RNA sequence: UCGGCCUCCGAAAUAUCCUUUUCUAGCAUGUGUCAUAUCCUUAACUCAUUGUCCCUUUUUUUU
RNA sequence: UGUUGUAUGAAAGGAGAGAAGGUUAGCACUCCCCUUGACAAGGAUGGAAGAGGCCGGCCU
């Protein structure tokens, strides 16, 4: 719900990826394709999570800074090849209210 | 660990070649002695300042005073007295000791 | 100290009630003074529910 | 195509952007029914429910009505053959679908499917509509669930899910929401019973 | 910046910018 | 022709970076190209056997 | 090393490098050696004097070693004794040829007031 | 290991440290006070039996003591 | 209704200096002791091991 | 009718790269240079010196 994290979490997965660019003493991106940093450590990688892929929902300035409406456009987040669809962090973690509901019904059954 | 006779003596000598804030100078001196131990022996036991004589009476009745005044506290008494904290507090035991008799 | 703090008030001109508790920026809009007695259903909202009658 | 949807899915954090990626791919028609189908089958996947699945198959339902008589016929198939799943799924798509049915994207005419009975149902089959209806209860209420499943315009749909006919099976329903916790439902069916 | 939505420059972002329109609105 | 060798370690053996050296830690003293290039247009490869 | 046998190899292998490199460069490196604390590393040290001294023959390494005897350090001069005790059981029957050499020095070292001298 | 030094000899390095504290503790010596055998090890001038003492470590723990107190005050 | 950021080179790391030849570059002219720590040292001092302990209960593998 | 009008780099042979215990980080003051388009940055922190008085020596 906090667009400023998700901004945030753009150009910060972007600087780790151009840092380990600069240390290879390049930058040109098809010398790095994103399977060289997505690839798990298993398999040679180096196996970074991803958190940075995603759309970025929008809406129009004038009324989201007066009101909360409904997301209208998408900004793009990280560039990918437009075939792949890398996985989000977020989705393998279960949300607190989830977790609450589920964790008195579970101890409930035990007792 | 503890200190020895002659750890001391080069202990005693280095200060007084090398002066007070040259701690890491003097560790390479001694065996298995970091800087901070031998600034600890310096200030503790070593330094020529610290008094190593009877207490008379009017020490020892700062001593009592001050005790009652602020208890435990044995780091901000000991300056006003002019002992280590370790011998103030030492000798103030013994006090207690005796007037338990 | 006044600056470091913050107070919110809900009354009849407030609708809503904030507050910050341990990491979390939180707002609580209660029911009765929502526009058209509508909720929001998204991730990050909680609904809150009445223990005695069962309500959201 | 399975795969692709699932990719798609796990990609997008928020509910609103997977329908968005989803739509934008612009399948035929011809798929839909698979589509909707994986849309369950990941939801049933997961440890927990998450709210994602039922709101992104609400927005869907709400799109064009393809999908929402795509999703009705799915409640149908998967009621039929519920014994397949493991507990965790099956406790996954029975919220799911109490999900569909609150928020009002699916009609309640889907219900007609379950019918009570000692022979009618498996064990299964029990506590799927357990999780269900026990669901249901928690997000709108008794009052509000007894308003709402005794109507006139239903009546039809719910005599296999409420059974006028047979004192055996009256007397069975009764039990079955009795030790749910939803006793009130069964009291028309009570004095049905006394008369 | 087209219509209000947009970042005035996608300079230092991490991304091109590009912006489409929400196609699951109701 | 930049053989990228670390000096120290190939000469002595001994290297004060260790792991941190940005060359390589091998000591094998072959020839160079260049240098086989020099001996074979002077005519002084294996000329001594 | 604590275990022995590399000790051993590692004296032996001081021969051998002294076959090549000559006496002198070896022995005075194992000369400087002689004023380490340490009883272990001395004693072998001491050994492979003797070792070199009886491969590449005591005329070489006999002045040099009898040369350090006047250290003023306590280790180096009872080094240098126990170095001459392992050479004159290594060489037996041709250490007639320097006992004359060697009589005065051990005639200091049994008038020594150090009881270590003299065993 | 020209470059950069590699590694340290621990064995020289305290021969190293034992000729630092002889130095530190000597210049803290007068010449007539101490006499160096020929191995090394010091004796002690003022004391009339003339006690021998292996290192100046222990020769400037000798010289705080009593007996070498007393033997200086005649002397 | 449309919306599409970048791509690379060197230096801060394997010194520096001296001597003799080799290659090349650039020029300029000409009417003693009790009882306690410590320090030093000695002995090519060693770096775990598997070598029936079977002993014991009224105790005994059945045509 | 000649000759010291000098320098760079390399090879061979030697010396060996700051820090009052060891391993090192640098930025400058003066005057001597080298790379460089430099009002930048490097060349071991670029290298080399660094208290006072008297006539290399002596005194504190
Ligand atoms: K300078
Ligand atoms: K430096
Ligand atoms: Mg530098
Ligand atoms: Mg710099
Ligand atoms: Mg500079
Ligand atoms: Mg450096
Ligand atoms: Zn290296
Ligand atoms: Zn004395």
């Amino acid at each position: 719900n906090t667009q400023e994290l998700l901004d945030l979490l753009v150009k910060c997965e972007n600087k780790i990826q151009t840092r380990i660019k600069i240390g290879l003493n390049s930058k040109m991106p098809s010398r790095f394709p994103p399977v060289v940093f997505y690839t798990p450590k298993e398999l040679g990688g180096l196996g970074m999570l991803s958190m940075g892929h995603v759309l970025i929902p929008q809406s129009d300035l004038r009324w989201s800074k007066q009101t909360d409406v409904g997301i209208t456009h998408f900004r793009s987040g990280m560039s990918h090849e437009e075939d792949q669809l890398i996985p989000n962090l977020y989705r393998y973690i279960q949300p607190w209210e989830s977790e609450f509901i589920d964790s008195q019904r579970v101890w409930a059954e035990y007792a | 660990g503890v200190w020895r006779n002659t750890e001391d003596e080069i202990l005693k000598a280095a200060v007084m070649k090398y002066g007070k804030n040259q701690w890491s100078r003097i560790a390479s001196l001694l065996h298995r002695k970091s800087a901070k131990q031998c600034k600890a022996r310096w200030y503790e036991w070593l330094d020529p300042s610290i008094k190593k004589t009877e207490w008379s009476r009017e020490e020892e009745e700062k001593l009592l005073h001050l005790a009652k005044l602020m208890p435990t506290q044995w780091r901000t008494i000991a300056p006003i007295i002019g002992r280590t904290a370790a011998q103030c507090l030492e000798h103030y035991e013994f006090l207690l000791d005796k007037a338990a008799q | 100290q006044w600056e470091n703090s913050f107070v919110s008030v809900y009354s009849k001109d407030n609708p809503n009630l904030l507050f910050n508790m341990c990491g979390f920026e939180c707002r609580i809009l209660p029911k009765c003074r929502t526009s058209y007695e509508e909720f929001t259903h998204k991730d990050g909202v909680w609904n809150l529910q009445n223990e005695v009658t069962k309500e959201r | 195509f399975r795969r692709t949807i699932y990719l798609a899915i796990q990609s997008s954090l928020d509910f609103e952007e997977c329908a968005h990626k989803l739509l934008k791919m612009e399948f035929p028609e011809s798929q839909t029914k698979e589509l909707c189908n994986m849309i369950l089958d990941c939801c049933a996947q997961q440890r927990t429910y998450e709210k994602f699945f039922g709101l992104l198959a609400g927005r869907f339902c709400m799109l064009k009505k393809e999908y929402m008589e795509s999703f009705e016929g799915i409640f149908k198939e998967q009621y039929d053959t519920i014994h397949r799943l493991e507990t965790n799924k099956l406790r996954n798509v029975a919220k799911m679908f109490a999900h569909l049915l609150y928020t009002d994207s699916l009609p309640w005419s889907v219900l007609e499917c379950i019918k009570l009975s000692e022979e009618t149902t498996t064990s299964s089959s029990r506590i799927f509509v357990k999780i269900f209806f026990q669901e249901l209860c928690e997000y709108m209420g008794l009052p509000k669930l007894n308003a709402r499943l005794k109507d006139e315009t239903l009546q039809p749909f719910f005599e296999g899910l409420l059974p006028r006919d047979n004192p055996r099976n009256t007397r069975f329903a009764i039990n079955f929401f009795t030790s749910i916790g939803l006793g009130g439902l069964t009291d028309e069916l009570r004095e049905h019973l006394k008369n | 910046m087209y219509n209000g939505i947009g970042l005035p420059t996608p300079r230092g972002s991490g991304t091109n910018g590009y912006v489409q329109r929400n196609l699951s609105l109701v | 022709y930049q053989p990228d060798i670390c000096k120290d370690y190939k000469e002595t053996g001994f290297c004060g970076f260790g792991d941190s050296c940005k060359f390589l830690h091998d000591r094998s003293d072959y020839k160079h190209g260049w240098q086989i290039e020099r001996e074979l247009d002077e005519g002084r490869y294996g000329v001594y056997e | 090393a604590h275990k022995k046998a590399i000790r051993r190899a590692t004296v032996n292998t001081f021969g051998y490098i002294a076959k090549a490199i000559g006496p002198h460069d070896v022995l005075a490196t194992l000369l400087n050696n002689l004023k380490v604390q340490e009883r272990q590393n001395r004693v072998c040290t001491t050994v492979a004097i003797a070792i070199v001294a009886e491969t590449c023959s005591p005329f070489t390494v006999l002045p040099a070693l009898m040369n350090e005897y006047r250290v003023p350090e306590l280790n180096v001069q009872n080094g240098v004794l126990k170095s001459l005790s392992f050479l004159f059981e290594y060489i037996g029957e041709m250490g007639k040829d320097y006992i004359y050499a060697v009589t005065p020095l051990l005639e200091d070292a049994l008038m020594d007031r150090d009881l270590v001298h003299r065993q | 290991m020209s470059f950069k030094r590699e590694g340290d000899d621990w064995s020289q390095l305290n021969v190293l440290k034992k000729r630092r504290v002889g130095d530190l503790l000597a210049s803290y010596i007068p010449e007539d006070e101490a006499l160096m055998l020929r191995d090394g090890r010091f004796a002690c001038a003022i004391c009339p039996h003339r006690p021998v003492l292996d290192t100046l470590a222990m020769l400037t723990a000798h010289r705080a003591g009593k007996k070498h107190l007393s033997s200086l005050q005649l002397f």
